């Protein structure tokens, strides 16, 4: 039999409200006895009908995932409203349905700050400068990395955290040189968060 | 239409439709609905103030094996008769079912289901035999936390008044509201009373003093005996706090273990074997109530079972009939061996159960499912129940023999057989069942015939029918003489690989007195033990005995051959005793091993032999009658002992047969030097002394006796110097350090690694004055014979150099001590390369209070060491920092051969040898020392 | 058929000594009836039959799972020993096997950095405490958050975000009164880790 998976859009597309989350249900691991899937999307566990099926991709099992990506209201994401995926296939007993939806509990902002190296972290030779960004709900969030406006790419950013108060936190660190991070030059850290306030947070770093 | 206008809701209701209002508080439709529904609930709850409730007719008593069953209010189609799927109607529960268990759940105020009893299946109920009792949560009747009328804390306090008021709410409420015929109990944890998921000790014994209190008021104890009390819980009763309690209070038992877990108990790895199984339920319960006071539930399929509820208890749908929900044949369900099923012990059952009873004749969900979630016919399609599968079981349960009546053909004395049920019961299955006492005290009985048909019972008491004029097996329970269990398992349990069961039946207690009238008494060829029970005096007319064929210790001056002395004397003295009247031989006296043994100490030469240590010093077979059996020659003397001249023992029994073996249990040797050995065989080559200490091959901890190994010269037994040890500065954790000092050697569990290096060190004084002659260090094969740790390959143990450093400063700055330039090197241990789970050496009469060793696996590449367990070794020595320094002071006077003259060397010699032997003794003597001390200071 | 799964220890469990280390490797998948259940499990190959099968602590009905949990030296985690668990019951075709140890790879030092509370963080009324430690492999380590030379709870850390070096790295936060951040007692970050001096190490902070 086959199986389905509903994934949500972007992070970052979730998490800036300018942008518009889509629900995907993509089904792998369906075997050529029962090929068929039948696809109903749904808003807020409203059924939808605005899913649109993309063209299949085979796995590497022999088995191949079809998927059909229903649009969805960027707040409604955020604010927690369920997409949901039902699935049709010969080799089920009955359809099959999975939800998805945003972390429930009130959103927190983002706080994100960035510090250069400590005077002891600094004395190495390749100076992070390190963007926190804290107390964010739902853990739904997205952060990026940028120096002098232009981006910073010897950066690492983490996941999202869920913290002991029901927020998330993560860390994300632009590695310069100690001479480049501690030379003087401003960094900035754009975050997108559905987590974020305004679904965005900034860092300032300097040396 | 507002909500606090009317009236006849209760005040719940009220909150409940004022709750929906605040949902949706301002949406202009459907605060129209909320209102209108509001408003048809007070109409209904006026109907259920107006209606006329059936008076309750007197119920005949239940009598005889019963079927009682939980029918699920929820599936009742008059509970909420908007929910259409729900068809079938508990009034169609059919006689068969013995038992009404009022089942209150899903049910509104205004609920048409209140008047239907009352009006319909109350009064249908009656005219059919089937009396309803209500079931409560002990939540309901106990806590806070959705307490119900419990709630009102004002109303009701956990005090006697308070828990007066409480139990007439509780009793209005639920049984008097409707007059109900019953109360009843669930006892599960989730329904045990419960506030924050808190123990209310106040709840849980008010809630006993009011189901008491009630039980004063119904049930068998109780002002309204018509009203039963029943308890049913899923807990297992030594958890029931109100098992106690109520147990005086209660008039049914109920208990429901529906599925396999329940048929044949869970299993446990750390045992190895089934744990909570039927049996042990029964004997919990008969720990409180009689089996006749118990009765099982088994469950129906019930519709929309989920994963844990759908315990496919009963025969499931057949897989082909994929959309019929009823499967109706028993043959071969487990409620088909439910019905069957008969606690083995005890005595017989008070009948059956059934919960989720609204599921009769619906089948179970086939196991090629609950993959499924939208598709379950036979768990989740609704169908109407005839309860036709009810009826089927409880027909094949009351067709069985098994409950016939005990009657007068069994017990012919209609005092006897009146006794018999008065103590006993009325089931003849009870006799081959009853496992309980039997107290027989009315002289009229003149007959015992048919107590041959006591098959199980516990105790016997005979107390005072002097009537009776015989006693032979025909008149003496089947439980007389020893036995295994002759009830085949009806349970159609899990258990595959646990295969066996004899079930020895332990041989019922005999009490007999007061049988004046008896002349003939016949216990021959019972295996019987001892005489216990026989009021020898109360058998006055006593003329023919024969006891032949016992397992009595009949050799003279036993209690039990003081009885036999007793009872020859009466035949000698009555017709004279002789080969014919009297019979008392073909004992096989079961020898058990005493409970002490007084030899703690065997001495052999100093000798390259060796010794079997058990048989030397593990010996001894005392009888249950105190015969103490302990050689080959003392069987001999049992085979010489004599009764009436003969003996009175079996002559098959050999001493071999006779005897009872000491071997595989164990021994636990310790050699002066604290050092141990487990071999029965001990070479006295080595002058030492060892302590014995013998483990059963059932214990291997609390010895049976302890004893002293002497080869030669007696040793002082060493102390333990590290135990109560003062942890002191080093690289080891002085918390889990003290482990090795620990004085145990611990498990495998417990850690052993002493510091984060192939050397690690440790300080630490200890806990009082001794005289230190030797130390230990276990490796951790001692905590496992098979560790991957290494070894320690060198060591050393060293003291604080306090002659040269200021111990003083040293505790003040243990740190800064932690050079060896504050410590002087001891001894040291240089492993050579062979297996060993210890070290150990001798110690030449150590003093510091404080020690600081290193152990070294020598490990270089990450090889931590660690060390299984630290071992001081010497005797007590009170103020050995003084007398140590006496002996060092000693020490270097002897030395000083040039500041005293040759008379006074000699004294000092002696003094000197006086050191020399009291640097391992156990009394500390410093005068000695003082004296020679102050011809010293004197000298100098 | 069943399916086995071996935790290691919380990686404070097997850097102080005071606790027990331990990996469990317990059985939940496909089970029958047939309870007999012949737990085995091995260390660096060899497998050791001891063991201490934790009684079932399920409260009520539907938990028919059996875990088994085996303590470990140190010395013998640290080392890298191999344990692999193989699982015999009737039920099952053959044991089923699986192996945990102390992650492989040269121990990389973390390189820990103090960083005072954002700003906002003292106008949020948790300020954060920031140890940030990086260049750490394997990525076991235990930091932990103290005030006042007394524990401090209100911490929380991140998953080891795998440095660009190949060890691991992360940011842990102490979260204090902005009251008492102002008035900040004395805090340590407290971390057991075996890339750590004595396997342990303090990072101190004060007002
Ligand atoms: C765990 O085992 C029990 C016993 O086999 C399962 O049976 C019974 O399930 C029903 C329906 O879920 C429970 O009934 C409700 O319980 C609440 C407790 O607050 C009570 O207020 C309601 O009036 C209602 O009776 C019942 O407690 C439960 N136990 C018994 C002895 O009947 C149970 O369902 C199993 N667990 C789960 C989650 O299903």
């Amino acid at each position: 039999g086959p199986s389905v998976f509903l994934f949500p859009p972007k992070p970052k597309d979730t998490l800036m409200i300018s942008r518009t989350p889509e629900v995907t249900c993509v089904v792998v691991d369906v075997s050529h006895e029962d090929p068929e899937v039948k696809f109903n999307w749904y808003v807020d566990g409203v059924e939808v009908h605005n899913a649109k099926t993309k063209p299949r991709e085979e796995q590497y099992n022999s088995t191949y995932r079809v998927v059909s990506v229903l649009t969805v209201l960027h707040q409604d994401w955020l604010n927690g409203k369920e997409y949901k995926c039902k699935v049709s296939n010969k080799a089920l007993p009955a359809p099959i349905e999975k939800t998805i939806s945003k972390a429930k509990g009130q959103p927190r902002e983002p706080q994100v700050y960035t510090l250069p190296p400590s005077r002891d972290e600094l004395t190495k030779n390749q100076v992070s400068l390190t963007c926190l960004v804290k107390g964010f709900y739902p853990s739904d969030i997205a952060v990026e990395w940028e120096s002098n406006g232009q981006p910073e790419n010897n950066y690492k950013t983490t996941p999202p955290v869920l913290d002991s108060d029901g927020s998330f936190f993560l860390y994300s660190k632009l590695t310069v040189d100690k001479s480049r991070w501690q030379q003087g030059n401003v960094f900035s850290c754009s975050v997108m968060h559905e987590a974020l306030h305004n679904h965005y947070t900034q860092k300032s770093l300097s040396l | 239409p507002s909500i606090d206008s009317l009236h006849y809701l209760s005040e719940n209701s009220k909150k409940e439709f004022k709750e929906e209002l605040s949902k949706a508080g301002q949406e202009s439709q459907k605060v129209k609905e909320i209102l209108a529904k509001a408003q048809q609930a007070d109409k209904q709850a006026q109907e259920l103030a107006k209606m006329k409730i059936p008076e309750k007719i007197p119920m005949k008593p239940l009598h005889g094996p019963l079927y009682g069953g939980y029918f699920r209010t929820w599936h009742d189609k008059t509970s909420d008769p908007t929910e259409k799927d729900k068809v079938n109607s508990m009034g169609e529960l059919p006689k068969e079912v013995d038992l009404a268990f009022i089942f209150h759940d899903w049910t509104k105020d205004y609920s048409l289901f209140w008047k239907e009893l009352a009006t319909k299946h109350v009064p249908k109920l009656n005219k059919q035999g089937t009396r309803v009792i209500r079931t409560i949560p002990w939540r309901f009747l106990a806590g806070g936390d959705n307490s119900g009328i419990a709630e009102d804390t004002s109303k009701y306090p956990n005090t006697p008044e308070g828990n007066k008021a409480l139990a007439k709410a509780i009793v209005d409420e639920y049984v008097y509201k409707y007059n109900l015929d019953g109360l009843d109990v669930d006892v599960a944890h989730d329904s045990i009373p419960k506030v924050d998921k808190k123990e209310d000790t106040a709840g849980v014994e008010r809630s006993i003093q009011v189901f008491e209190e009630i039980g004063k008021l119904i049930g068998p104890k109780g002002v309204d005996k018509s009203r039963l009390f029943i308890m049913d819980s899923t807990y297992m009763a030594d958890k029931n706090p109100l098992i106690e309690r109520g147990a005086p209070y209660i008039n049914l038992l109920l208990v429901q273990v529906y599925g396999s877990q329940g048929e044949k108990g869970g299993w446990e790895p750390v045992s190895n074997r089934p744990e909570k199984t039927m049996e042990e339920r029964w004997q919990g319960y008969s720990k409180y109530i009689r089996p006749e006071q118990y009765m099982i539930g088994f469950s129906f399929y019930e519709e929309n079972a989920q994963e844990g509820n759908l315990w496919y208890d009963i025969n499931s749908r057949k897989d082909e009939d994929k959309a019929n929900g009823i499967n109706t044949d028993i043959t071969g369900t487990r409620a088909e061996r439910y019905a069957r099923w008969q606690p083995k012990t005890g005595g017989v059952k008070g009948g059956i159960f059934s919960y989720a009873i609204d599921r009769d004749g619906v089948a179970h969900q086939p196991k090629k499912y609950a993959k499924q979630k939208e598709f379950k016919d036979a768990t989740d399609n609704i169908f109407h129940s005839d309860y036709s599968v009810s009826k089927a079981l409880k027909t094949v349960m009351l067709k069985d023999k098994s409950y016939d009546l005990i009657d007068e053909k069994d017990f012919p004395d209609k005092a006897l057989r009146e006794a018999v049920m008065a103590q006993v019961g009325t089931r003849k299955g009870d006799l081959e069942r009853f496992n309980g006492t039997l107290r027989l005290d009315n002289p009229a009985i003149q007959s015992l015939e048919g107590l041959n048909k006591f098959k199980k019972l516990a105790q016997l008491d005979l107390i005072g029918l002097s009537r009776i004029t015989k006693l032979d097996r025909s008149v003496l329970p089947a439980n007389m003489k020893p036995g295994k269990d002759t009830l085949e398992t009806v349970l159609e349990t899990y258990k595959k690989d646990n295969k066996e069961e004899p079930a020895t039946i332990p041989p019922v207690s005999l009490k007999v007195s007061g049988l004046t009238g008896l002349k003939e008494l016949d216990l021959s060829g019972f295996d019987r033990e001892t005489l216990a029970g026989l009021d020898a005096a109360t058998l006055t007319s006593l003329e023919k005995v024969d006891i032949s064929g016992n397992k009595l210790d009949l050799a003279p001056g036993t209690e039990n051959r003081q009885i036999f002395d007793t009872m020859l004397s009466t035949i000698s003295n009555h017709v004279g005793s002789n080969e014919q009247t009297v019979k008392f031989d073909k004992q096989k006296p079961t020898g058990h091993y005493p409970d002490t043994y007084g030899k703690t100490s065997l001495r052999l030469p100093v000798a390259n032999e060796k010794v079997d240590l058990q048989s030397q010093l593990l010996f001894g077979t005392v009888t249950n009658q105190g015969t103490l059996i302990n050689s080959e020659a003392d069987y001999k003397a049992y085979q010489n002992h004599k009764i009436a001249g003969r003996s009175f023992v079996d002559s098959n029994y050999h001493y071999n047969n006779f005897k009872v073996s000491y071997e595989n249990y164990t021994v636990k040797v310790t050699d002066s030097t604290l050092g141990t050995t487990t071999d029965k065989t001990l070479a006295t080559d080595k002058e030492e002394t060892y302590k014995v200490d013998f483990f059963s091959p059932a214990d291997k901890t609390k010895a049976v006796h302890t004893a002293k190994v002497i080869v030669g010269d007696e040793k002082t037994m060493m102390v333990n110097l590290a135990e109560g040890a003062t942890v002191i500065g080093g690289s080891a954790d002085p918390v889990n350090a003290r482990k090795v000092f620990d004085g145990q050697l611990g498990s495998e569990t417990d850690n052993i690694s002493l510091g984060w290096d192939s050397k690690q060190s440790i300080i630490f004084k200890l806990k009082e004055d001794g005289l230190i002659k030797h130390w230990r260090f276990f490796n951790d094969s001692a905590r496992n014979p098979e560790t991957t740790n290494k070894p320690i390959q060198e060591a050393s143990l060293q003291i604080f150099n306090i002659k040269d450093y200021n111990l003083d400063n040293l505790l003040e700055n243990p740190n800064k001590f932690d050079d060896e330039k504050y410590w002087i090197t001891v001894d040291t241990y240089s492993a050579q390369g062979e297996r060993a789970t210890a070290f150990s050496n001798t110690l030449n009469n150590i003093t510091s209070k404080y020690w600081r060793v290193v152990f070294d696996t020598k490990g270089d590449r990450y090889s931590s060491p660690v060390v299984p367990e630290l071992q001081i070794l010497g005797y007590p020595l009170p103020n050995a920092d003084t007398i140590m320094k006496t002996v060092t002071t000693a020490k270097e006077l002897s030395q000083q051969k040039d500041k005293f003259s040759q008379k006074m060397l000699d004294e000092l010699k002696i003094k000197e040898m006086a050191l020399e032997t009291s640097l391992n003794s156990k009394i500390f003597d410093v005068t000695a020392i003082n004296a020679n001390a102050g011809v010293l200071k004197d000298c100098i």
